[PDB]
RNA sequence: UAAUUGCGAUAACGAACGAGACCUUAACCUACUAAAUAGUGGUGCUAGCAUUUGCUGGUUAUCCACUUCUUAGAGGGACUAUCGGUUUCAAGCCGAUGGAAGUUUGAGGCAAUAACAGGUCUGUGAUGCCCUUAGACGUUCUGGGCCGCACGCGCGCUACACUGACGGAGCCAGCGAGUCUAACCUUGGCCGAGAGGUCUUGGUAAUCUUGUGAAACUCCGUCGUGCUGGGGAUAGAGCAUUGUAAUUAUUGCUCUUCAACGAGGAAUUCCUAGUAAGCGCAAGUCAUCAGCUUGCGUUGAUUACGUCCCUGCCCUUUGUACACACC
């Protein structure tokens, strides 16, 4: 074969998974390239992992990312922690540990839950109310 | 480059697809255009009065093109919407089936889609082929 | 869409059907204040009538009013589907009408002063002032009369 | 019958639009009974001798 | 206008019977050597920056 | 044939919630004392060997303001 | 709030108090001692008593403390 | 700027902007400093971001609300009034408008001049109900500096808000408005007001 | 009805004579010029864009921004 | 997870309290290559009250 | 301390119920066991565009391989850890660091003793007593009524628009449920503006409906502050569906009619993080009917991290002629 990791990346349901193999530098999701992604006003949020750590590095590897689940801001976060956290598996397993280290240390060192998936989930409505603490209404009298 | 439709910012290629089917002719719009509401969910029919016909024939082009096959019932799943009770809560429900449908068969005549096994259509040969080509020119537009 | 200019073509304020429509109003949504056709029948029409819809209502020629009079009070010889129209089988003759302007009043009238004279309970319902499309009375409605 | 309904005045909503309301549609609970509860009515109370036999 | 600037350096407790002004003594910083004790309204930590607008004059019990 | 059906003895009836409310059920509708019906059951109990066991009787007896009675022995827990 | 409960300080103290001969200041291993040791339904509970056992450890190291 | 590119291209000045300086929008990030003492340490800016959007939590603890990035302080307090409780892309879009506005008008970056409305009408003193028995009266108070931002944003803000209900401008220039006039106090701005009012209250009453 | 719902010549004019000197120009600001309805106020900005004055500086829809030619 | 919905209440009275019953359906399938007599061996025998097997053969 | 939760003082010492433990669910696992009812990589087979290798799909089994994602079994994992502030250097609490997660990890299930004349004889073929039992207060059948309208009150739903309505277009969830002695969930193909009709089909179900292509929302237009194209009440007319039956109009559809409401007095409810609120589903009910509820995910703020002022309740001290216990 070749030299290849895949990885993923979780926001609230969203699962976003991301197969990253060695090749001539290409970066699509689900099907098609990084400069959509629309949303758009948060282009910059799946933008930035590849300008964090400059924007070569990527000139020897082939990333494409699939989403399921979620909402869309769900899936925008959930890529861009997929894409990172695979970068990262790369250096881990093909490349050397100081640069695995390296690209963590520049990732972390500004971050937005990156590598780290962010645990924040629903919570249960109960019964008396239209909410998870909402209770409904009362008049007393 | 090489380039299929993934390739094209989805509003770039349905406007373009849209004007090119307008600059064409052959069609087939059966003719109650103008009159029609396209849903029971809407208010008033189209803004575009004259083409939108071209613009849902391209949106359904397009989105028929990405996967393997699909009906009528998808496309009036997929252009349902938010119909206002009045002052009851907002559902939703689906659009039309005859404007749909006849979208179908008229890109189904112009060679575009077919009526694949499984049931629902699916992209032609020589619908990918246009639908490639007229990307390659969107995207050739902002060389 | 266009800079445009004219010079004293276009008249604002303007009557026709026994009611006036301001001519500094879109077409479509000025001749929608005649009590008998709303803003589909109007587009629909407008549309029919062969008119640009970006016009604004005292923007028109002549002829193009007269023609839009037309095609309203004559829907189904103009081609419109009859379920276009308000007043499908009158009830009488049977023929489909659009009951316009001065007339839809008297035509509310009519049924109504059908309906009593059958002495049905919606006659009795709409001689008695009250809710008739048969909704819970007890708590809406305290003002109204 | 339908007749007399649409004949008969004394009918329709300007006729009770007229008339005035009484004063027992805003009121209260009227209770009657309350704070007599723990107290019973039945005066007649249970024995000693029979509630030592029961239990 | 003669506005004041003193760091906080001690938090003492809060005032009010509704329990919103956080009693706290501050030292200035422009002429240091003197300390005041004020009362606040906001969030307050140690090391933070008042704005006083009252050279001399302090305060103690809320009601 | 498609049931088939099969008598069993339960091994310590001293054990077994259900047999001992049909026991001071029938103890009492043999007209035994209340409190001896109650208090045999929870001793019967216990000498099988229980952990611990209780006997609550809600209603009324010969009186007529209905009451209630606990009558427990040994170790029981309640939450869990 | 982290009050430990009563049986937890309880064991904790039999605990340090008949097998200081052995653990340290070390949770890992004073669980894991635990679980040679003592018979605890619950790994919860183990891992509670353990690290009290452990706060302990470190703060007899220091100077004795009541029991 | 040294350009990298490979297979799915990445756009120039976007390649540029980008690895360079890691700016807002497209605005200045650096220079910048809160124009007053205090604020600094409650005013963010830097560590820099691209658009005021985030996966931030700032309520599990009680002061780390003052370690958001302060433009970001600015577009949530947007989202309300009801009819726009949450929707923060809205909310992010009409905030890059406004900066736009901003700093088309007078120049400036437009995040300074954000950092100028912020701290200006922030209140540097106020008053509070003070009992005494029935009768209450009214004390002054030297207000924190966290509050004093969270006031500033929530007058600054709101004023706009209502500033910007049955008229034909937009949130975006209304607001553009009042962190213009709040650039440095014009006093017909709405903030500035009800902060020199409550200054106003706060030395009368004492 | 209240005025600002046409193209009385002069008022072109006036538009013409008018852009310069406008640091800020969109459709809240073209209004505010005691002139223009939205329509033919968001017509103005798109023919005046055609040739002069204006610089497109922003994009889209609800928000429109542009500033002064040099 | 069959769920069941409802007012813990006999009557009507009292603050709306709702309780969620549940019983759990769990179902598993082993996939055997074999003859006649091992197949209907292994079906006569392991019983178990509670569960339930179902012995398909098949292949459409 | 959330805790009769602990520490400590100490004529008390050592316990047991209850709290805690425990159970359930959401969080972590490139570690184990695996899988055409889950999915990935390669290969066949094949379309399009590039053509220089490539980029983007098709092919319920053409083979081979795998288990990161999905699923559920056994395990591991947190014990407020490590350091440091602060306090009787005690319990603990605060802060930094690390970490899937450090507010009882988040949310629930259970939950002692005692009380109320709280509610339920309109759930029970649970039941004492009383009343009724053939011109019946039994039962069944027809029709009507619980919906009746000067008005008072409570839960709500929709709104007063420009962070908006409209029309195009982009396009994304999670909890569910579905037909045997039956007609339930229904893709797909035609017909109709629509609602719906019709011709077939898969699914007793991780396999089919269904990726439930949901809605707020994103994008490009149109309107331009005017009771306006905001708002949709009232109402006339016509088409359909459920059903033996729809009139007092079950519901759905299309045209027209175009109300009040220009942010709302005194008062008053709910809420501290993926919570509030905004948004739509699914389920219950159900032949037909959600402006209700039970759950669910989507978008996602502001302000505390405090106190005893209003209120509500606990706890000691004290009084008592109460103990059927201030009714």
């Amino acid at each position: 074969a070749v030299p290849s990791v895949q990885t993923f990346g979780k926001k609230k349901s969203a699962t976003a998974v991301a197969h990253v193999k060695a090749g001539k530098g290409l970066i699509k999701v689900n099907g098609s390239p990084i400069t959509l992604v629309e949303p758009e006003i948060l282009r910059f949020k799946v933008y930035e992992p590849l300008l964090l750590v400059g924007l070569d590095k990527f000139s020897n590897i082939d990333i494409r990312v699939r989403v399921t689940g979620g909402g869309h801001v769900s899936q925008v976060y959930a890529i861009r922690q997929a894409i990172a956290k695979g970068l990262v598996a790369y250096h881990q397993k093909y490349v050397d540990e100081q640069s695995k280290n390296e690209l963590k240390k520049a990732f972390t060192s500004y971050d937005r839950t990156l590598l780290i998936a962010d645990s924040r989930r629903p919570e249960p409505k109960k019964f008396g109310g239209k909410g998870a603490r909402s209770r409904f209404q009362k008049s007393y009298r | 480059p090489g380039v299929s439709v993934r390739d094209v910012a989805a509003q770039d290629f349905i406007n373009a697809y849209a004007s090119f089917l307008q600059r064409q002719g052959k069609l087939e719009v059966p003719g109650y255009v103008d009159i029609v509401k396209t849903s029971s969910g809407n208010e008033m029919p189209p803004q575009d009065a004259e083409g939108w016909f071209y613009k849902r024939a391209a949106s359904v082009a397009r989105h028929i093109y990405m996967r393997k096959q699909v009906g009528v019932g998808k496309l009036n799943k997929l252009y349902g919407g938010a119909k206002s009770r009045g002052v009851r809560p907002y559902k939703h429900i689906d659009a039309s089936g005859s404007i749909n449908r006849k979208v179908l068969q008229a890109l189904e005549k112009i060679g575009i889609v077919e009526i694949s096994p499984k049931g629902g259509r699916r992209i032609s040969e020589n619908g990918q082929r246009d639908l490639d080509r007229i990307a390659a020119q969107t995207l050739e537009e902002d060389e | 869409s266009l800079v445009v200019q004219e010079q004293g073509s276009f008249q604002h304020i303007l009557r026709l059907l026994n009611t006036n429509v301001d001519g500094n109003i879109k077409i479509v949504y000025a001749l929608t204040t005649i009590k008998g056709v709303g803003r589909r029948y109007s587009n629909l029409v407008c549309k029919k009538a062969d008119v640009d819809l970006h016009k604004r209502a005292g923007e028109l020629t002549q002829e193009e009013l007269e023609r839009i009079v037309q095609i309203m009070q004559n829907p189904t010889h103009y081609k419109i589907p009859a379920w276009f129209l308000n007043r499908q089988n009158d009830i009488t003759d049977g023929k489909d009408y659009h009951t316009l302007a001065n007339n839809v009043e008297s035509k509310l009238r009519d049924d109504l002063e059908r309906l009593k004279k059958i002495r049905a309970h919606r006659g009795i319902r709409h001689f008695w002032g009250l809710r008739v499309r048969g909704q819970h009375t007890k708590t809406t409605g305290r003002r109204r009369a | 019958g339908n007749e007399g309904a649409i004949r008969d005045k004394t009918a329709g909503r300007r006729n009770n639009r007229s008339k005035d309301v009484t004063d027992s549609a805003t009121t209260k609970k009227s209770n009657t009974r309350r704070a007599t509860d723990r107290h019973s009515r039945t005066g007649k109370t249970d024995t000693k001798k029979k509630v030592n036999q029961g239990w | 206008t003669p506005v004041t600037l003193a760091k906080v350096i001690k938090v003492l407790g809060r005032t009010g019977s509704r329990g919103g002004v956080t009693q706290v003594r501050v030292e200035f910083l422009e002429d240091t050597s003197r300390t005041i004790v004020r009362n606040v309204k906001g969030p307050v930590r140690e090391n933070d920056i008042l704005v006083l607008m009252e050279s001399e004059r302090e305060a103690r019990r809320l009601r | 044939g498609t049931i088939v059906l099969y008598a069993e003895r339960v091994q310590d009836r001293g054990l077994s919630a259900v047999a001992q409310a049909e026991s001071m059920k029938f103890k009492l509708l043999n007209g035994l004392a209340i409190r001896r019906a109650a208090y045999g059951v929870v001793r019967y109990v216990m000498e099988s060997g229980a952990k611990g066991c209780e006997v609550v009787v809600s209603g009324k007896l010969r009186a007529a303001r209905a009451k209630a009675m606990k009558f427990a022995d040994g170790f029981l827990i309640h939450s869990g | 709030g982290r009050v430990r409960t009563k049986t937890v300080k309880r064991a904790s103290k039999a605990l340090i108090e008949r097998y200081y001969p052995k653990l340290t200041l070390d949770f890992q291993t004073n669980k894991r001692l635990c679980d040679e040791i003592a018979t605890i339904q619950s790994k919860r509970l183990r891992n509670k008593i353990a690290g009290y056992t452990t706060h302990l450890m470190k703060r007899i190291q220091k100077g004795p403390v009541r029991g | 700027f040294t350009p990298v590119v490979l297979a799915t291209p990445i756009p120039e000045e976007v390649q540029q902007a980008q690895t360079e300086i890691k700016l807002f929008n497209k605005w200045s990030f650096e220079e910048v400093e809160v124009k007053d003492a205090s604020l600094v340490d409650y005013v963010q800016v830097r560590q820099p971001i691209f658009v005021a959007h985030t996966a931030g939590r700032y309520a599990n603890k009680r002061f780390r609300k003052a370690q958001c990035p302060i433009i970001e302080r600015l577009t949530n307090s947007l989202m309300m009034n009801g009819r726009n409780n949450g929707k923060k892309l809205k909310a992010v879009r009409i905030i890059k408008h406004t900066l736009d506005i901003i700093n088309v008008l007078t120049d400036q970056n437009p995040i300074q001049v954000v950092v100028d409305a912020i701290t200006n009408t922030g209140p540097r003193e106020d008053t509070t109900r003070v009992g005494g028995g029935g009768a209450a009266r009214r004390q002054a108070v030297d207000v924190s500096p966290l509050r004093r931002v969270n006031q500033a944003i929530a007058l600054l803000t709101i004023g706009a808000r209502e500033a910007a209900f049955r008229n034909i401008k937009t949130i975006a220039e209304t607001l553009a408005e009042e962190l213009i006039n709040a650039a440095k106090g014009s006093s017909t701005s709405y903030a500035i007001k009800k902060k020199d009012e409550l200054e106003r209250v706060a030395k009368s009453n004492r | 009805a209240q005025h600002a719902v046409i193209l009385d010549q002069e008022k072109y004019d006036r538009i013409l004579k008018e852009v310069p000197t406008y640091r800020y120009v969109s459709v809240s600001v073209l209004v505010d010029r005691l002139k223009i309805g939205g329509s033919l106020a968001r017509i103005a900005l798109r023919h005046l864009e055609k040739e002069g004055i204006i610089k497109p500086i922003s994009k889209h829809s609800k928000q429109a921004i542009y500033t002064r030619a040099t | 997870v069959l769920k069941i919905s409802t007012r813990k209440t006999p009557n009507g009275e009292g603050s709306k309290t709702w309780e969620t019953y549940e019983m759990r359906i769990h179902k598993r399938y082993i996939d055997l290559e074999a003859p006649v007599q091992i197949v209907k061996r292994i079906t006569q025998i392991t019983i178990e009250p509670g569960v339930d097997v179902e012995v398909v053969v098949a292949s459409n």
